[PDB]
């Protein structure tokens, strides 16, 4: 099973507060430490502190400014980082991570992703990408889809929920006027489609909606 | 006997001292920059080494809590040892006493 | 507070080939040296421990060596799934520290 | 005499974990990346070392069961001297209380 | 006798900026190093004890980190009352040494 959960995105207003959870499960011993590590996009690891859930200390890396501050919840096996007063500079994913005492990473939360911005939460719109008329065909074929106007990242595009990964590529988003938009594209043979179906799920978790979109002839 | 129940109770709590310790020393440690003795495995033997005094110097405390740590360690292993060796000779006194017919 | 340095920052090789990720630490720390594979969009995952350490499900073909101040991740017959950034982590002294990561391409 | 008969096993107990201690330090040590405890005359200086609690820290072991090792040559050298110190009492205890008569 | 290096020499940065002096000792020290600061014709104010100990009465926004030989004082915000010359000192052997000092231009 999934070892750490953390919640997929959080949108956060420049000078304001955010506090990110972690929620574990599996193997716990009084001697675990959760770890959070900070990754701003492009770049690399940057630890930002520990904390011992079962006895409640913590410590920071003091090489870089103190935004962090870590609790736990002992009840609900929970992990949590205050992050508080944030910039821009702060706009990264955050993982949370679990350390036997014996100094490394065995498992990592999914991360994360805090926005920071005044801009405001918008879903995707999700339209459907199949060909034209005129277009001629090999063994295989080109589909698609198109999420377009949403804020913040990131969105999780699948095909066929999951069990279509072979032949998908989701490209970067691309930011333009506080609104980000990208497209998903898959290929499949094309003997089977439209016979057999395809479908284009799209999670966007900083608004809550996963919309589904079904890829039709035209 | 007296003796043989101080030397196991002795022996008992050192080895429970080595396991806490090691537990401590790590929770004192961690936040101390340059401090070495930051994971459970070698912190368990790091007790081990300070309750013998074996001296090597691999690794030790940086911290007040460590050090103090560090002394309930030594401390256990001491005293452990001085009630082994009374008991020791406690029982070798009160045979050599029953060797004499005494 | 230890420092890694990985070189290079890009590793160019060809498929099938046997590829080696440096990381030098800024003093010696014994073999407290491990290794974490992040793939495009995913979490970093532990590849390697203790400088050469095997970790379960991560394929035969990763390995580690080194000692004191200089470690290696190599990867034999290099292929496309392991395209990914490769970051050294040391647990040797506190705080732990993390290496600036090694892109491999093929 | 139960203790010098105990004095004198421990004494040739303790040569033997010496010896073998030697020999399986470097067992054990060698394959461990950065382990200096691995030729067999300075791996029998460091039982030496061990057993006395010299504490010089030229040589240690850096793996498990080099330092389970480790441990076996601390608790003979330490029991060894425990019951030779007792004995010493035993001995010096029933000479003082025949010096008296008693 | 340890020798503690201070770069640069002058550091120069706009308001509100975090800035960072640096000291390098010539060998390991532990976290023996301490900050003062020493204003136009005033005599100097210690800032940091033990290279990240906070004193009682100094704003905040300094703050200290390394270990070992790589020592950084750091202001968050700099504002006016900052332009000053810092030093580092060290503890760990005798005799007791300073750096040569880092001019806060704003
Ligand atoms: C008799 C004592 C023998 C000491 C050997 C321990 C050194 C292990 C090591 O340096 O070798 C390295 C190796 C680790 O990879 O040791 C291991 O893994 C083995 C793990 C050993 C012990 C488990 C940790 C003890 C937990 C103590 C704190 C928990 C409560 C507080
Ligand atoms: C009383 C113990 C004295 C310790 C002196 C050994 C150090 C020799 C050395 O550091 O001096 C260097 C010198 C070697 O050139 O010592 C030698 O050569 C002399 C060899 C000494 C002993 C022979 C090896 C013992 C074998 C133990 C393992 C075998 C069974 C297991
Ligand atoms: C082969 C010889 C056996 C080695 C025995 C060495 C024992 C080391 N001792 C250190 C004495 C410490 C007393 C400190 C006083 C406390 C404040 C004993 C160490 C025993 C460790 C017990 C651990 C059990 C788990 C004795 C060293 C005595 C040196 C005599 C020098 C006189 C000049
Ligand atoms: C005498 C034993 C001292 C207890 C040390 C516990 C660690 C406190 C953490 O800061
Ligand atoms: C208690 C003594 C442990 C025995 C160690 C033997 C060496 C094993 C080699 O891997
Ligand atoms: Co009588
Ligand atoms: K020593
Ligand atoms: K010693
Ligand atoms: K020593
Ligand atoms: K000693």
């Amino acid at each position: 099973q999934v070892q750490l959960q953390q919640p997929g995105a959080e949108l956060v207003k420049p000078g304001a507060s955010v506090k990110l959870s972690c929620k574990a499960s599996g193997y716990t011993f009084t001697s675990d430490w959760i770890h959070w590590v900070k990754q701003r996009p492009g770049h690399g690891l940057e630890w930002i502190g520990e904390i011992i859930p079962s006895y409640g200390r913590a410590n920071y890396n003091e090489k870089i400014q103190k935004k962090a501050t870590l609790t736990a919840d002992k009840s609900s096996s929970t992990a949590f980082m205050q992050l508080s007063s944030l910039t821009s500079e702060d706009s990264a994913v955050y993982y949370c991570a679990r350390e036997r005492g014996d100094g490394y990473f065995a498992v990592w939360g999914a991360g994360t992703t805090v926005t920071v911005s005044s801009a405001k939460t918008t879903p995707p719109s999700v339209y459907p990408l199949a060909p034209g008329s005129a277009a001629q065909t090999n063994s295989m074929v080109t589909l698609g889809c198109l999420v377009k106007g949403y804020f913040p990242e990131p969105v999780t595009v699948t095909w066929n929920s999951g069990s279509l990964s072979s032949g998908v590529h989701t490209f970067p988003a691309v930011l333009q006027s506080d609104l980000y938009t990208l497209s998903s594209s898959v290929t499949v043979p094309s003997s089977s489609w439209p016979s057999e179906t395809v479908t284009c799920n799209v999670a966007h978790p900083a608004s809550s909606t996963k919309v589904d979109k079904k890829i039709v002839p035209r | 006997a007296l003796h043989w129940r101080a030397a196991g109770a002795a022996t008992v709590l050192l080895v429970i001292v080595l396991l806490a310790g090691s537990y401590l020393a790590v929770l004192a440690e961690r936040g101390a920059p340059g401090a070495q003795l930051i994971t459970y495995p070698r912190a368990l033997w790091w007790s081990v080494e300070t309750a013998t005094t074996v001296g090597y110097g691999d690794l030790y405390p940086v911290t007040l809590w460590g050090r103090c740590v560090a002394v309930v360690v030594m401390v256990a292993g001491i005293t452990s040892f001085g009630l082994v060796t009374a008991a020791l000779a406690t029982w070798f006194v009160g045979r050599e006493q029953e060797r004499r017919g005494h | 507070d230890i420092l890694l340095t990985q070189s290079p920052a890009i590793l160019s090789v060809s498929p099938g080939e046997r590829v080696s990720f440096s990381c030098r630490a800024s003093q010696s720390i014994g073999t407290d040296i491990h290794w974490y594979q992040q793939r495009t969009n995913g979490s970093p995952r532990l590849l390697i421990k203790y400088a050469s350490e095997s970790i379960s499900g991560i394929p035969s073909r990763f390995s580690g060596s080194g000692s004191g101040t200089d470690f290696t991740l190599s990867i034999n017959s290099v292929e496309s799934e392991d395209i990914a950034n490769y970051y050294c982590q040391q647990s040797n002294r506190w705080p732990f520290t993390f290496g600036s990561g090694t892109k491999l391409e093929i």
